[PDB]
RNA sequence: GUAUGUCAAAAGGGAAACAGCCCAGAACAAGAGUUAAGGUUCCAAAAUUAUUAUUAAGUGAAAUAAAGAAAGUUUUUAUA
RNA sequence: CAGGCUAAUUUGCGCAAGAGUGUACAAAAUGAGUGCGCGGUUUGGCACCUCGAUGUCGGCUUGACUAAUCCUCAUGGAUGCAGAAACUAUGUAGGGUACGACUGUUCGUCGAUUAAAAAGUUACAUGAGCUGGGUUAAAUACGUCGUGAGACAGUAUGGUU
RNA sequence: GUGCUGAAAGCAUAUAGGCACGAAAUUUACCUUAAGAUAUUUCUUAAAUAUACGUAAGAAAAUAUUACGUUAAUAGGCUUA
């Protein structure tokens, strides 16, 4: 190609920080809501796919955070930072093995 | 930067303060570093301010006719002495002919004033290579300062021919004559590429423009005839210039100096014919200060009229 | 001496030496042997 | 607004630094133990505090526009420090827009025509602000080889001592305390 | 290393000074690592290395023993001078002592060697040139390095002789550099033992 | 073709410069105001801020050239 | 047409592996069918883009740059380096690489010299610098195709640059 | 490409450390233009100096450059060779 959309291949140090601390926010939402309807003897079904098929920022490997799969790269990953508005949108579980 | 890796104020004066007495590496530049590396190229002799005029053959016995240019001395002597402490190399400024005191200008007539010479034509300077080139000042070099087969150097400024086109200047071949050519005989053709090669005339490309008129050196020219009634020091060989224009002859430099004796021999001869050149000297600057201060005064019209 | 992007030791007596490496460059892996000068191999192009 | 009105003459007055670049640096070295162990500033961290220098931003009346610099002598400049092999492996380019006429010179080789003061200077300049103040404020940056200087009496002093020498800091203290003793 | 822990035998005779560690002032350097001064006198002359400072020499001057030893094994730089240091300081003691000789062979028809004068080029008064005939059309000579002793028992053998290894050996490398021995004959310059392995034909 | 968005018709911040990417939707001012993306040695606003390791190649530092080679070096697992 | 993207293909190359040849012996030399690659010269694909073209190129003038080297300089390997010559490879682009005949052209082919008569990029590098060998016509003849007007990457002569 | 010393790694090693040989390439040297610090026991108090004009030229498209102007051989004429 020629256009040129100068994207690297990895995030900075200061990304990271950020992508950690956009996940821990999501779980303060989720604790949020799971503890205020718990007290209300209440449960939701999305609350409660939420807790089961999803880790917290404390239970995600590195490369769980940072990388995705992509079945066109080399090593099936890709750096999270490539995925679309990948600052406003969840992605934490990848195909196991991969 | 302006002039190479240097981004120098040009009116900062620091290099007495970086001295190698001081632990500091001797630098790579310099005049201390350009004097070492041209120790073996420079002259150890001065040189000689001579005329150019004309060319002819040197008929030997036996059967050899050599071509050969005529160079006159006409009244070469020496003025200023640069040394090393004071200017920041050795050199030996030599004068040629006179010149009419009215046509010599004031700040000239009292630099003459302050040796004992009489105004000079022309002034040029030689480099010598260490402090044993330096010669008395008010000295007269005649042609026995060569030996006949000492190689020398010519220096001399090359004729004019104004403005020059492509071939005479810079030998381009031209292009045809008959076969469909259109105006363009002597022309200079293409002068570049197109967009990539930078959609520009590259700097340093040949083109028409003056030719001539500039300094041109021949070296290794050897001595074939001195004659010191006529003035004149025969050489090998064309020399740059017309007749009657002055070139400055010296020493070969990609030639070993002449032997040790000859450059002793040369040097006791001027103690012999000038016997005292700096009780001559020293005369004339003690008058110097007498008038360079009577002009201060103002009763300088007191002295011209003293006798 | 032959340039490969693959050196090996070709008998017992082959050394795996780095020469030519200074404070100007890294210099090269190179295959030294006393026994056979056929095994003399280097690795890299200047 | 009056904060600012009274006599800024000394605020925009010229100052002489003086900074030796073998002299070890606790706060511009990465080495910060043990005590033997501590480094001097290095080249291009001993030019960015420099240029901070040449650009008066360490002023509190600094502007961008006006020059406000200072000047900064910089000694023993032939032990400058570099880390790595940058010194036979660091090159520096030049071009006069002639093709084929592309200058390379290493710094070790640069360090002995021009000495260590021109590869300081090289590095300060590219941290200044590329516009019509840039020559100023780098010609107010004297470098030089050796531990000599026409500058040894225009280096600030506070009550006699020379900033950087032994006991300037004590000299400093006992000519506050005389100052207080007023309305 | 191994080298290095190997006491270091002063035989009678062979006296060792070592110096304080001192620190000559490099304007170009902002630190110099100190280093000693080591002097191993004895009757055949005397050599003087400057070694780290991190080596410690144990000299026991009761039984005339010195034990090397470094401040640190874990770092490269110490491990490699440690068993350098010993290495040198081995061939010191045995140079000043008994002394390093180096035996050159001339092989091949028409190779001489004579040790000359030559006024002309001498570097220092009364120096030594030795003069090799290896079927050149000029003439070799090599004036012997100050410190060592050049001689030719036969016109085909060369004796290097001097306390400095490194010295004798560097000069008997030039003058082999003339003459590399040949794998078809064996003509060349052989030094100390030397020999080249020949072919069939 | 399909799903989603942007541009088109969207200025501003970041991506060195940039229709389409990452943020965010410009009515006008003021403020060391609070933040996003992104950054904080100098150019250039803000850390030469703390902790633990690796790298010695300026590798790398905002666009990953591959298989492969090798007493480069560190760690782990075994091991004499 | 040139520039732009791609690299199937190439008269562009490298590396890895080693069936095999080398009387012997893989790696002196040689290297099947393959794998991993670089690069942008040939023939192509695409179509962001209307412009100096269908041999896209030749000659002349004048260059600049590249290095994958024909000559000159330093050098490792070569039971297959005795010497000489030659082979293979590593450094290195400073200066050179001419002249003529026949071929519309470069493709090419040959003659006789020469240390050698090597290549490529630059919009055929260069026509507001030249040429017109070309880039296009209308005239005419012949050949082939078509019922015919006409057509042809045909052939020959001529044709405001 | 070829070595000396020599360890990490008792050996080996031109590997670290300490020395060295080595090319039509690079640098210097050589030549030219440019640059214009500096030098002179240099000149100047309204000048030094330069210009203009006139005769020219070792210079030449203009410009510029280098001489000369009567205490003068700059150009022309004349005279001799
Ligand atoms: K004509
Ligand atoms: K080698
Ligand atoms: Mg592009
Ligand atoms: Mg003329
Ligand atoms: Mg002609
Ligand atoms: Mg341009
Ligand atoms: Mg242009
Ligand atoms: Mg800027
Ligand atoms: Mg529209
Ligand atoms: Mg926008
Ligand atoms: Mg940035
Ligand atoms: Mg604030
Ligand atoms: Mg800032
Ligand atoms: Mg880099
Ligand atoms: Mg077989
Ligand atoms: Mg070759
Ligand atoms: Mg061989
Ligand atoms: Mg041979
Ligand atoms: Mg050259
Ligand atoms: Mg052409
Ligand atoms: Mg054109
Ligand atoms: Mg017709
Ligand atoms: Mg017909
Ligand atoms: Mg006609
Ligand atoms: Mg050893
Ligand atoms: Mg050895
Ligand atoms: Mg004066
Ligand atoms: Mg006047
Ligand atoms: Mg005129
Ligand atoms: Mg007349
Ligand atoms: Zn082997």
């Amino acid at each position: 190609g020629g256009l040129l959309w100068k994207i690297p291949w990895r995030m900075s140090k200061f990304q990271k920080l950020r992508q950690r601390r956009r996940l821990r926010a999501v779980d303060n939402v989720v604790a949020t809501i799971e503890n205020a309807l718990a007290k209300k003897g209440e449960t939701v079904k999305a609350v409660e796919r939420w807790r089961a098929e999803m880790p917290t920022e404390a239970e995600m490997l590195p490369k769980d955070k940072y990388t995705i799969f992509d079945r066109k790269e080399k090593r099936y990953r890709k750096g999270i930072h490539k995925l679309p508005k990948w600052t406003r949108v969840s992605q934490r579980v990848n195909p196991p093995g991969y | 930067v302006k002039y190479g890796w240097s981004t120098l104020p040009k009116r900062s004066r620091p290099t007495r303060f970086n001295q190698v007495t001081q632990g500091l590496p001797a630098p790579t530049s310099g005049p201390a570093a350009a004097l070492k590396r041209r120790e073996k190229t420079t002259p150890l002799r001065t040189g000689v301010l001579a005329v150019k005029k004309g060319m002819t053959v040197f008929m030997g016995r036996t059967g050899a006719r050599i071509p050969c240019t005529v160079l006159q001395l006409d009244r070469v002597q020496v003025v200023a002495n640069k040394t090393r402490a004071k200017n920041g190399y050795w050199a030996v400024q030599v004068g040629l002919g006179e010149r009419r005191a009215e046509n010599v200008g004031a700040p000239q007539l009292g630099y003459y004033e302050a040796k004992g010479i009489p105004p000079k034509q022309t002034l040029a300077e030689f480099k010598v290579r260490n402090q044993d080139g330096l010669l008395p000042v008010g000295v007269q070099l005649f042609p026995d300062w060569f030996h006949v087969g000492q190689v020398v150097d010519v220096r001399g400024i090359t004729r004019g021919m104004g403005f020059a086109g492509g071939m005479k200047r810079h030998g381009f071949a031209g292009q045809e004559a008959s076969h469909g050519n259109s105006l363009n005989h002597r022309t200079i053709g293409s002068v570049g590429g197109s967009q990539g090669s930078g959609s520009r005339v590259l700097p340093g490309k040949k083109m028409p423009g003056r030719m001539g008129a500039q300094q041109h050196t021949v070296q290794n020219l050897p001595i074939l005839m001195v004659d010191n009634e006529l003035g004149i020091v025969v050489v090998k060989g064309a020399v740059a210039g017309h007749k009657g224009a002055v070139v400055k002859v010296q020493d070969a430099v990609k030639k070993a100096p002449p032997p040790e004796e000859f450059v002793e021999a040369t040097k006791q001869l001027l103690n012999e014919r000038f016997p005292d050149a700096e009780e001559k000297l020293q005369a004339a600057r003690k008058l110097h200060l007498e008038l360079k201060e009577a002009r201060r005064q103002g009763l300088i019209d007191s002295l011209i009229k003293n006798g | 001496m032959k340039v490969h992007s693959a050196i090996k030791k070709r008998c017992e007596h082959c050394k795996v030496v780095r020469r030519k490496a200074n404070k100007r460059q890294n210099g090269y892996l190179y295959i030294i042997c006393p026994a056979n000068p056929r095994h003399k191999q280097r690795q890299g192009y200047r | 607004m009056s904060q600012t009105v009274g006599a800024t003459r000394l605020a925009y007055s010229r100052v002489w630094h003086h900074i030796s670049a073998v002299t070890p640096h606790p706060t511009l070295s990465t080495i910060k133990a043990p005590s033997e162990a501590i480094t001097p500033p290095s080249l291009g961290r001993l030019a960015s505090r420099i240029a901070t220098i040449l650009m008066g931003k360490h002023k509190p009346i600094w502007d961008p526009s006006t020059d406000c610099g200072d000047y900064v002598v910089v000694t023993n400049c032939a032990g400058l420090y570099t880390t790595g092999h940058k010194k036979w492996r660091k090159t520096y380019y030049r071009h006069n827009t002639r093709p084929g006429s592309l200058q390379a010179i290493t710094m070790d080789a640069l360090m002995e025509k021009h000495g260590g003061a021109e590869v300081l200077r090289k590095a300060v300049s590219g941290m200044l602000p590329k516009n019509r103040l840039r020559d100023k404020r780098l010609a107010r940056l004297k470098a030089f080889e050796g531990d000599a200087h026409p500058y040894k009496e225009n280096l600030v002093r506070f009550g006699g001592k020379v900033v950087g020498a032994p006991g300037w800091e004590e000299a400093v203290k006992a000519i506050r305390e005389a100052d207080m003793e007023r309305l | 290393s191994k080298l290095g822990r190997t006491p270091l035998s002063i035989p009678p005779g062979v006296e060792i000074t070592i110096g304080e560690p001192f620190v000559k002032r490099d304007m170009t350097q902002w630190k110099q690592q100190p280093k000693r001064k080591i002097t191993v006198q004895g009757p055949l002359g005397q050599l003087e290395m400057d070694i780290p400072d991190f080596i410690k020499i144990d000299h026991d001057a009761e039984a005339r023993r010195a034990t090397l030893s470094v401040a640190n094994r874990d770092e490269k730089e110490q491990r490699e001078m440690w068993g350098t240091t010993w290495a040198y300081l081995n061939r010191f003691i045995m140079g000043v002592s008994e002394g390093h000789t180096a035996v050159l062979r001339l092989v091949g028809i028409g190779y001489r060697a004579t040790i000359d004068t030559r006024p002309e080029k001498e570097e220092y008064p009364g120096q030594q040139f030795v003069c090799l005939k290896l079927g050149f059309s000029h003439p070799v000579e090599m004036g012997v390095p100050k410190g060592m002793k050049a001689s030719t028992p036969q016109p085909t053998r060369i004796l290097l002789e001097g306390i400095n290894r490194e010295q004798v050996m560097t000069f008997a490398a030039d003058i082999r550099r003339w003459r590399v021995p040949e794998p078809y004959k064996g003509k060349g310059i052989f030094v100390n033992g030397e020999t080249i392995k020949l072919k069939q034909k």
